[PDB]
């Protein structure tokens, strides 16, 4: 299954 | 043996062309088995293989919004690379992302990946202790910052060690039969005449999976590399793969190379002449 | 940071006269992503041509399958034609049976 998160640069 | 669940997002922005387009593929080892196009008729999580189609509504709404979600967070960082390099709106640019977790044999995280690039070069990247970072940039020494003071990698590593192997497990049960499998290359030596002097041998090896194998030629029971070309292993288009390597033989020369094939599916190693 | 796309036609199975296959178009290790490729019958754009989903390797190098079902024989010519940023116009590999 797929990663859920927030991930800004 | 060992076994890996992989992700790879794609975006790319388009300056005109509106919003940027996203694509995600995911892969057990090396078999794809769903897909996300932003450019879909329809977008959506989409099954790409028999043993993961079979998967309740839920799976799919689920995986369908983390795509999206995604999908959003790389025009975000998109845009915020756009202001790290100082560059234009009107250029196109490219990030990608490739993350997963490899199944150990005791059933354990043996590896995990969250590499990310931008334009083609290395941006961000998971060290292997899991705990650190790695930029390759000034521009991407913010993002470092900015991960570390959420502890980023803690969380990613808390999704690797846990919902990342149990999905990993549960579609490698599901897809007993062709994930376990392991097929044998069906090989065979050519002979293609380039003059009166020279002639090529190719060896064959096809309809093997998975991608993993060593091919190589040997004269006189030596390695060769010289007079050699090696393609790069190939798809077939059916879930398996292929691969060839030729050497330049002087006539009367051929029966003194032998072509050497390892691979996963292979009860013994192949050694291979040329059967005229 | 571009780089040249290579090219590999070739068909699923070992190729016989009158036998139904598959032809195949593998383009990678090409950079950015956008590319145009085209399978050709007799220098014609063949009627069914797919292609697979966008993805990239280790060293973030694109790669790209078209394909599309042909039954070999030794009057009709086939081949792959490529349209990329890093290529002064199209580039055109013929299948060849020994390769």
């Amino acid at each position: 299954f797929q990663w859920m998160g927030y991930e800004l640069w | 043996g060992s076994h890996s669940m992989k992700y790879f997002y794609t975006s790319v922005s388009r300056p005109g062309r509106g919003e940027p387009r996203f694509i995600s593929v995911g892969y057990v080892d090396d078999t794809q088995f769903v897909r996300f196009d932003s450019d879909a008729e329809s977008p959506r999580e989409e099954p790409r293989a028999p043993w993961v189609e079979q998967e309740g509504p839920e799976y799919w709404e689920e995986a369908t919004r983390r795509a999206k979600e995604a999908a959003q967070t790389h025009r975000e960082n998109l845009r915020t690379a756009l202001r790290y390099y100082n560059q234009s709106e009107a250029g196109s640019h490219t990030i990608q992302k490739m993350y997963g977790c490899d199944l150990g044999p005791d059933g354990r995280l043996l590896r995990g990946y969250h590499q990310s690039a931008y334009d083609g070069k290395d941006y961000i990247a998971l060290n292997g202790d899991l705990r650190s970072w790695t930029a390759a940039d000034m521009a991407a020494q913010n993002t470092q910052r900015k991960w570390e003071g959420n502890r980023y990698a803690e969380r990613f590593r808390a999704y690797l060690e846990g919902e990342c192997l149990e999905w990993l497990r549960r579609y490698l049960e599901n897809g007993k039969e062709t994930l376990q499998r392991a097929d044998p290359p069906k090989t065979h030596v050519t002979h293609h005449p380039v003059s009166d002097h020279e002639a090529t041998l190719r060896c064959w090896a096809l309809g093997f999976y998975p991608a993993e194998i060593t091919l190589t030629w040997q004269r006189d029971g030596e390695e060769q590399t010289q007079d050699t070309e090696f393609v790069e292993t190939r798809p077939g288009g059916d879930g398996t793969f292929q691969k060839w390597g030729a050497v330049v033989v002087p006539s009367g020369e051929e029966q003194r190379y032998t072509c050497h094939v390892q691979h996963e599916g292979l009860p013994e190693p192949l050694t291979l002449r040329w059967e005229p | 940071i571009q780089r040249t796309p290579k090219i590999q036609v070739y068909s699923r199975h070992p190729p016989e006269n009158g036998k139904p296959n598959f032809l195949n178009c593998y383009v990678s290790g090409f950079h950015p992503s956008d590319i145009e490729v085209d399978l050709l019958k007799n220098g014609e754009k063949m009627g069914k041509v797919e292609h697979s989903d966008l993805s990239f390797s280790k060293d973030w190098s694109f790669y790209l399958l078209y394909y599309t079902e042909f039954t070999p024989n030794e009057k009709d010519e086939y081949a792959c034609r490529v349209n990329h940023v890093t290529l002064s116009g199209p580039r055109t590999v013929k299948w060849d049976r020994d390769m």
